[PDB]
């Protein structure tokens, strides 16, 4: 029953959660590949000029 | 359900929110980057303007 159901963290200044961990990780995992993609093109806007 | 895709919506626009905040500073950096005081000639940033 309980792997149904959104559950809640206070993760480190405590702010509440009522989670899914796999949201959870999503969003952890998420936060890492978001800079991935902006790493990426800021890394190419230094490019194009530096070239 | 209904319910759900509602609050699903309102991410979106965070997810959205979060790329233009992200973005704007990239634009408004690169435009910091063209020029300044000192100045930059114009044919590579044909180019730049292309990016």
């Amino acid at each position: 029953q309980l792997q149904y159901d959104k559950v809640n963290f206070y993760n480190e200044d405590g702010t509440i959660d009522n989670l899914t961990m796999e949201e959870y990780y999503r969003k952890l995992t998420g936060k890492i590949a978001s800079d991935g993609e902006n790493n990426n093109v800021v890394n190419s806007s230094n490019e194009t000029l530096y070239n | 359900t209904l319910d759900k895709i509602q609050k699903k919506v309102n991410d979106d626009i965070k997810n959205t929110v979060d790329e233009i905040n992200k973005i704007g500073e990239e634009i408004a950096t690169i435009n910091k980057q063209i020029y300044g005081q000192e100045a930059l000639p114009t044919e590579h940033a044909n180019e730049l303007r292309d990016r």
